[PDB]
């Protein structure tokens, strides 16, 4: 950061913040190009995960710069333009997890983006540790939650619609209503299941039914739909909580 | 309080220029200068800011204040003459 | 209509505004 | 400090003809007069400028791809590389780029409908130092480029028009509580 024994200093950490800001903006511009066509090619996925790993890596560096609580690192990075980059990532995150989580082929890139989500909140949380009560950094992070409340409401609801899924699945009020219980629950059976569990607005029942499998007649697995899916929404949502 | 003010009448488009050599008159844009027309407002008839940024601090209300015009160039106060 | 193709084509309308036809008739008989 | 959305600013130049600091700003009337015009501010103590018909209000800043998103058919801070609106703060008309001339320099007018690329303007940095992506501080010199006509906000000789030649433009703030005396206002002067 401060580079004393040499002649002229070069605060390298603001530079790596600026590189992250560049990659943020270009991911955001890649979003708008696929903001409407919604069925992403092999080339788009192959390029996009290739960018995802780089963003993962720069956030691991931003952890392990600040992970030791050397407070001057926290202070110097606190007044840089990190918060806007984080806001832009969240604005990617909400709509991206929404439109990605609607196909069978988009499982892999969604895995990768949830992974990046996890290391990103690892970085932000690991930054916020030298608080007192009403610390300055805590006030900053309150303020960036204020300025972009909207999309974070989408990501919390996205966690809800696959956490409460495993809750209402795990009870035998409809998981016992099929006689078999071998991943065979019809689409009308699952519809009269999930509406009569009564935790779901019917728009979001349509969201889940549009999401789920459409598995070849009307059925859908238990193990390979939700227990397939319930692990990452647990893992990242832990850190969010 | 104390910052200067110019006055333009709206339905004409003239400036209330104090030509106390004759009288408090109403002149045009090209003729009006600073000292010819600039006024301030104070709480009273007393005589005892300017460099801020942002929209400033609201000093004066609309309904609940009694302001008094004190001219910069001559120190004069507006008065009446006694349907 | 592909958007910016219209606006480049409008820029092309903006220059040499069909006075080209003077060059069309003037060349053809020299 | 920076130029947040939904406040009130101007556009301004200096005209230099034989040692003139003729500081002209931008004004437009609307109201049976669509073409924009000038207002000098060098002659301030000379002439109090008619400043009510000069100001403007930002409605909306987005990115260029976000402008495409709108063209499929929250006080954020603008950055170099955003597309903006400019309504006339008095008349309510939006500032646009007309498809007429007075060469091929297009005229600058006011209009009503926010549809179409006429109402929209990108921002470009007038700095080798300050560049794309970062903020716009108070008083930064900047260039404005239309979306449709793709012309600079040119100051001609003295016309104001959309042309292929660049022209610097500075931005100064004008304004940004209830029941309280706030300048630039028209009011009654009671007696009793």
């Amino acid at each position: 950061r401060t580079q004393t024994g040499n002649n002229t200093t070069v605060n390298i950490i603001i530079s790596t913040v600026d590189y992250l800001l560049r990659v943020q903006e270009s991911i955001s511009d890649f979003y708008w190009y696929y903001s409407g066509k919604d069925v992403i090619d092999e080339q788009g996925q192959r390029n996009f995960s290739k960018a995802i790993q780089v963003a993962k890596q720069v956030f691991n560096t931003l952890t392990e710069y600040i992970q030791g609580p050397c407070t001057g690192n926290q202070q110097s990075l606190a007044h840089s333009r990190l918060w806007d980059a984080v806001v832009g990532f969240l604005h990617v995150f909400a709509h991206m997890q929404m439109k990605l989580s609607q196909d069978s082929s988009q499982i892999e890139l969604l895995k990768e983006l949830m992974d990046l989500q996890k290391d990103m909140v690892v970085m932000l949380l690991s930054m916020l540790e030298g608080n007192v009560v009403n610390g300055t950094i805590g006030k900053q992070m309150v303020d960036m939650l204020v300025e972009s409340s909207n999309n974070v409401e989408m990501i919390l609801k996205f966690f809800d619609m696959f956490l409460k899924l495993k809750d209402l699945t795990s009870s035998d009020t409809f998981k016992e209503y099929d006689p078999d219980g071998k991943g065979v629950i019809s689409k009308r059976d699952f519809h009269k299941a999930m509406e009569s569990h009564k935790h779901y607005t019917q728009s979001e029942t349509e969201f889940l039914l549009s999401c789920a499998e459409t598995d070849e007649n009307e059925t859908l697995d238990y193990e390979e739909f939700v227990k397939r899916f319930h692990e990452p929404a647990k893992d990242i949502g832990f850190n969010v909580a | 309080w104390g910052q200067p003010f110019r006055l333009r009448h709206v339905t004409t488009g003239k400036y209330l220029s104090l030509m106390e050599d004759k009288s408090l008159l109403l002149m045009d844009k090209e003729k009006a200068d600073v000292k010819s027309t600039a006024f301030t407002f104070r709480s009273s008839k007393e005589k005892l800011r300017k460099e801020v940024d942002g929209m400033g601090t609201s000093e004066i209300k609309y309904g609940d204040s009694v302001c008094f015009i004190q001219h910069i160039g001559t120190g004069l106060w507006l008065t009446y003459q006694s349907s | 209509a592909k958007g910016e193709a219209i606006r480049i084509r409008s820029i092309l309308r903006s220059l040499i505004p069909l006075g080209d036809l003077v060059g069309v008739i003037s060349i053809a008989f020299q | 400090q920076f130029l947040r959305t939904d406040d009130e600013v101007v556009l301004q130049c200096t005209a230099t003809i034989h040692k003139e600091q003729q500081k002209l700003c931008l004004a437009a009337e609307g109201f049976g007069n669509r073409l924009c015009f000038l207002e000098s501010t060098s002659n301030s103590k000379n002439v109090p400028p008619d400043l009510s018909i000069c100001t403007f209000v930002l409605e909306q800043s987005l990115s260029v791809r976000a402008l495409q998103e709108m063209l499929a058919n929250g006080h954020r801070t603008l950055l170099y590389g955003h597309a903006i609106l400019l309504r006339h703060s008095y008349s309510g008309m939006y500032l646009c780029c007309l498809s007429t001339s007075r060469k091929l320099a297009f005229d600058v007018g006011l209009q009503e409908d926010t549809t179409g690329e006429a109402c929209w303007w990108t921002i470009h940095p007038a700095s080798k130092q300050r560049s794309e992506g970062e903020k716009v501080r108070v008083g930064d010199d900047l260039i404005l480029v239309s979306v449709s006509s793709e012309r600079y906000l040119h100051l001609s000789y003295l016309h104001v028009d959309a042309a292929f030649q660049q022209t610097l433009w500075s931005v100064a703030p004008i304004s940004s509580a209830q029941g309280y005396l706030i300048g630039g206002d028209v009011l009654r002067l009671l007696h009793g």
